[PDB]
RNA sequence: CAAACGUGCUACAAUGGCCAAUACAAACAGUCGCCAGCUUGUAAAAGUGAGCAAAUCUGUAAAGUUGGUCUCAGUUCGGAUUGAGGGCUGCAAUUCGUCCUCAUGAAGUCGGAAUCACUAGUAAUCGCGAAUCAGCUAUGUCGCGGUGAAUACGUUCUCG
């Protein structure tokens, strides 16, 4: 395994996908257990773009009344 | 100086409770003494103590520092200068937000009502 | 009744000379940081 | 103690200094009084047993307290309720106290610059103001309700200040 | 001074100081600039420093020269607290 | 400036400080700007002098990891008012710059009635980039990426 960029957990997920993809191409019946355990490819789980006027991604400063 | 420092601690922190000497200067003075500090050692001999007194007297002890600073404040306050006038009224001198946030010398916490409307 | 207090040795703590003065007799040969004859404020 | 040294040297140069040609008209030491001046023992405080034991250790003789000479209306003090201490010193104990103080207490002060401009009665008796509890080599580590000094005074035979100051200089008390 | 204008003075008021340093030190001289830092040559005269309303006359003492002229001229009034 | 509302940073700490070594990012910017390395300077920062009209070069990741280290104090956590000595910037550093060194180490133990943000790299957060200039306690503002949750029974009540 050789990685470029990203945090250790992100690199861990990258090598997760690499290992599983190489296993799948190695022998087709591996696909089956991938559907058995449902541990599969990317969950498109990435940092969303924070917006203007928000100190975070879903954070407003606070609402005065 | 020469006061019985609290026991049960390392020498580095032992040379901190004395007024005028903090952390880095304590490290420098300890290294000048060459005590070779170990864990939770307080008293081992007196030949170290004499060197400590000599090097401390080479620097300025708490008492003389207090006298000199009091004299400097007196001199800056007894001459025409905004710093002395500011210090005489018990307000910060170096320049900070003086609008509503200065309550380190401006009384612990006291307040008065503003004018009422409606 | 008066409790007896007798001489305690004091000869070398920060200088080489001192006078034998009496103190509490429950201990002997106690050391002090500085005495009169080696006090920088005493002479200088 | 130093009485042998006092008669050894100091008396003769004291005679030589001022033209009197008498061995005893020079100033002499009589007594030293130790007073505590307790004003904090109004309620259930340490009631001087800390002070009692430390003063009895620094001077083996029994310290004696004193009661109020009048009735002060700002407290519950009405001619009684003994306060302070009374220790009179003479004999070997002049020097026993004097060397202990001069060579064990004054250099032991946290910071001492000396003070002697006028501490006399106009007749040559010098009061000494103790600052901290710990100026004696021995002390019981129990804490007095208020950390204080001790009242001590040196008395001289002559009713003049110059000769008393000369004697004190001969005894080398810092000025 | 750091010799790198860390204690810089415009030094154009100093010309009048050199002028007045040879005429037996007569008291009245017109001088006002908050940009100037004082020197031992200055003491012994008056400064009509500009606070913002009028040229207030001040006499710098003979105890120090370290700080600046503009520091020695009070401008802000006293609060005179009015609790309504 | 006698005060109060706020909107925030940072503390009330052993879900840590301190001492050292040690990784893991991206995006953006850069020719009197990034400044490499070196002489250094306690360090600030000065100086010497490469490279970069830039996927070549410069912007050094931080939390994290290995060893200690302090053992429940209003402390060694925390730091601002306060004094001196210096540094940069700009012709200018008193009001009214910031940086370093020594000191200064108070107050503050989870903050009252009430209140705000959010269904996943989201809050929690951890360091960096940049419009702003010569510089700027902007503890701001537009973003980058690092670790990483908990919960969702249903709309009686509560609000829109």
């Amino acid at each position: 395994v050789v990685v470029k960029g990203g945090g250790f957990t992100g690199q861990a997920g990258a090598i997760r996908l690499g290992i599983v993809r190489a296993l799948l191409q190695f022998n087709p019946e591996l696909k089956k257990i991938l559907k058995s355990k449902k541990l599969t490819t990317r969950d498109k789980r990435v940092k969303e773009r924070k917006k203007f006027g928000l100190y975070g991604a879903r954070r407003a400063p606070q609402f005065t009344k | 100086l020469g006061i019985d420092i609290p026991n049960q601690k390392r020498i580095e922190i032992a040379l901190t409770y004395i007024f005028g000497i903090g952390l880095s200067r304590s490290q420098a003075i300890l290294k000048q003494a060459n005590i070779n500090p170990d864990k939770r050692v307080k008293d081992l001999t007196e030949e170290e103590f004499v060197a400590i007194r000599n090097v401390a007297s080479a620097y300025k002890i708490e008492g003389d520092l207090r006298r000199e600073i009091a004299l400097n404040i007196k001199h800056l306050s007894e001459i025409g200068a905004w710093r002395g006038l500011r210090h005489r009224k018990n307000l910060p001198v170096r320049g900070q937000r003086t609008r509503t946030n200065a309550r380190t010398r401006k009384g612990p916490r006291k307040t008065v009502a503003n004018k009422k409307i409606e | 009744f008066h409790f007896p207090s007798q001489s305690v040795s004091f000869k070398c703590a920060s200088c080489s000379n001192s006078f034998t003065i009496e103190s509490t007799l429950k201990q002997k040969e106690i050391t002090i940081d500085i005495c009169g004859k080696c006090h920088p404020f005493y002479i200088g | 103690n130093l009485k042998a040294h006092y008669q050894k040297t100091i008396a003769k140069e004291l005679q030589k200094s001022f033209a009197f040609s008498s061995i005893m008209q020079v100033p002499r030491l009589e007594k030293i009084v130790i007073n505590m001046g307790v004003g904090d023992a109004i309620r259930d405080s340490k009631f001087l047993e800390s002070a009692l034991n430390e003063l009895h250790l620094i001077s083996g003789q029994k310290p004696v307290a004193t009661k109020a000479k009048n009735a002060i209306s700002t407290y519950k003090l009405r001619a009684g309720q003994l306060i302070g201490c009374k220790v009179t010193l003479r004999g070997e104990r002049m020097w026993a106290f004097l060397e202990k103080l001069i060579y064990v207490a004054l250099p032991r002060v946290r910071d001492f610059r000396g003070l002697s401009l006028k501490s006399f009665d106009g007749r040559g008796n010098y009061t000494i103001g103790i600052k901290e509890q710990i100026i004696f080599p021995e002390i019981v580590y129990d804490d007095i309700k208020r950390i204080r000094g001790f009242d001590v005074t040196l008395v001289t035979s002559t009713n003049k200040d110059s000769e008393a100051l000369a004697l004190l200089r001969a005894l080398n008390l810092p000025l | 001074r750091s010799a790198k204008k860390g204690a810089f003075v415009d030094a154009h008021l100093l010309k009048k100081v050199i002028d007045m340093n040879k005429q037996e030190k007569k008291r009245p001289i017109k001088t006002w600039s908050r940009r100037s830092t004082i020197f031992p040559e200055f003491v012994g005269n008056t400064f009509a420093v500009h606070n913002g309303k009028t040229f207030i006359n001040v006499y710098v003492t003979d105890d120090m020269v370290g700080h600046k002229l503009g520091e020695f001229s009070p401008t802000r009034n006293f609060k005179q607290h009015t609790a309504n």
